[PDB]
């Protein structure tokens, strides 16, 4: 899934 | 998973020469990736962050550019202690994988391996375990195959190999091979033979013996 | 200065569970989206990813192992602690922990997230292996025939093991193998030496495994 720092 | 693949594998150099590490994700992890060196018996060291800033207290010879699925680390001139296995790592998506590595070693020229069979000891015999072991001497480039065979079939999941470091002082690389069967396995056959496949080889070669014959 | 190093049983047998403890300086687990991470790296092999726990207590595992791994941190000690249960010898690896950083801040806001995108700083690893071996001292036997020869030191545990020809003089094309661990849980190497196929002077390999108090010298001929 998507890493903490994403977006 | 996403995958990340490097290339090459194994790289091949000189101090002072300019080489480039790919590495390529299966799906775009946009620019978080980071590149690292990893020098034999240490822990890996980050030389690039975010696909291309630099990490502090780094040489600048090192450098990285790409984003999305294609990345690229290039040393501009290679220096002694870049003689390592370098490993690319994505951080966009868990898990947070690695790239398998790439080595780089001393470039020199080509050398074919002198293959040696050696019989099991009666003396380990005796305890009821043989081991053939077959050996590759001095060596380049690292890659090669062992293939062993006993009365002709092929042998595969009874054996183990391990390869030297490369050596200072000739910059090749030698590997042992030890094929192992019971003690009655082994005498049910004759041919044991370790076939060789190496770069400097202009076809196989075959070393074997005929066990018992004496 | 951000310094972190590994702790934990050097040996562990199959089943068991092991327990590995990182504990660091110069950072806190409570400073801003830090994160601390393991990763392992099997002998000759790759690194592979195992977890991370950030400050914010948050936690994700390597979906391979997820099952087995459990990681958590104690912020007052400076600690992160990773626990993988029922092991097998697939699990021998040197194992890491490292810090991620989390995104840097300008009067507590946060402005750029590109060095969170790297583990920067890592310890220097400790090593693992897993057996259900108990101590025990290698049998050698003799490995003969430029002309090579050697000698084979087989079925001993734990790690190392010293090996030398003929007290030491014997130097030049000697080659001594990395030790393969077999499945059987002991380890095996081989250790050979190249002359010109006229010196076949006398070759004598001493072996050495000190865990055991096992010396041996033995002389390797040219048989017949």
């Amino acid at each position: 899934e998507a890493d903490k720092w994403q977006s | 998973a996403l995958q990340l693949t490097q290339s090459p594998s194994s790289l091949s150099a000189s101090v002072g020469d300019r080489i480039t590490i790919t590495c390529r994700a299966s799906q775009g992890v946009t620019s978080a990736l980071a590149w690292y060196r990893q020098k034999p018996g240490s822990p890996p060291q980050l030389l690039i962050y975010d696909a291309s800033s630099l990490e502090s207290g780094v040489p600048s010879r090192f450098s990285g550019s790409g984003s999305g699925t294609e990345f690229t680390l290039t040393i501009s001139t290679l220096r002694p202690e870049d003689f390592a296995t370098y490993y690319c790592q994505q951080l966009h998506f868990y898990p947070h994988t690695f790239g398998g590595g790439t080595r780089v070693d001393v470039r020199r020229t080509v050398a074919a391996p002198s293959v040696f069979i050696f019989p099991p000891s009666d003396e380990q015999l005796k305890s009821g375990t043989a081991s053939v072991v077959c050996l590759l001497n001095n060596f380049y480039p690292r890659e090669a195959k062992v293939q062993w065979k006993v009365d002709n079939a092929l042998q595969s999941g009874n054996s183990q190999e391990s390869v030297t470091e490369q050596d200072s002082k000739d910059s090749t690389y030698s590997l042992s091979s030890t094929l192992t069967l019971s003690k009655a396995d082994y005498e049910k056959h004759k041919v044991y033979e370790c076939e060789v496949t190496h770069q400097g080889l202009s076809s196989p070669v075959t070393k074997s013996f005929n066990r018992g014959e004496c | 200065r951000i310094t972190l190093k590994e702790s934990g049983p050097p040996l562990v047998k199959p089943t068991q569970t092991l327990t590995l403890t990182c504990s660091f300086s110069g950072f806190s687990l409570s400073d801003f989206g830090v994160g601390v991470g393991w990763i392992r790296q099997p002998p000759g092999k790759a690194l592979e990813w195992l977890a991370i726990i950030y400050s914010d207590d948050d936690k994700r595992y390597s979906p391979s192992l997820n099952t087995r791994l459990t990681i958590t941190k104690d912020t007052s000690k400076n600690q992160v602690v990773l626990v993988m249960t029922r092991v097998s010898p697939v699990d021998t690896a040197t194992y890491f922990c490292a810090h991620r950083r989390g995104p840097t801040t300008l009067f507590g806001v946060p402005i750029a997230r590109g060095p969170v995108n790297a583990m920067d700083v890592w310890g220097q690893g400790i090593t693992v292996t897993i057996s259900s071996t108990s101590t025990k001292g290698p049998s050698v036997f003799p490995l003969a025939p430029a002309a090579a020869l050697g000698c084979l030191v087989k079925d001993y545990f734990p790690e190392p093991v010293t090996v030398s020809w003929n007290s030491g003089a014997l130097t030049s094309g000697v080659h001594t193998f990395p030790a393969v661990l077999q499945s059987s849980g002991l380890y095996s190497l081989s250790s050979v030496v190249t002359v010109p196929s006229s010196s076949l002077q006398t070759y004598t390999c001493n072996v050495n495994h000190k865990p055991s108090n096992t010396k041996v010298d033995k002389r390797v001929e040219p048989k017949s």
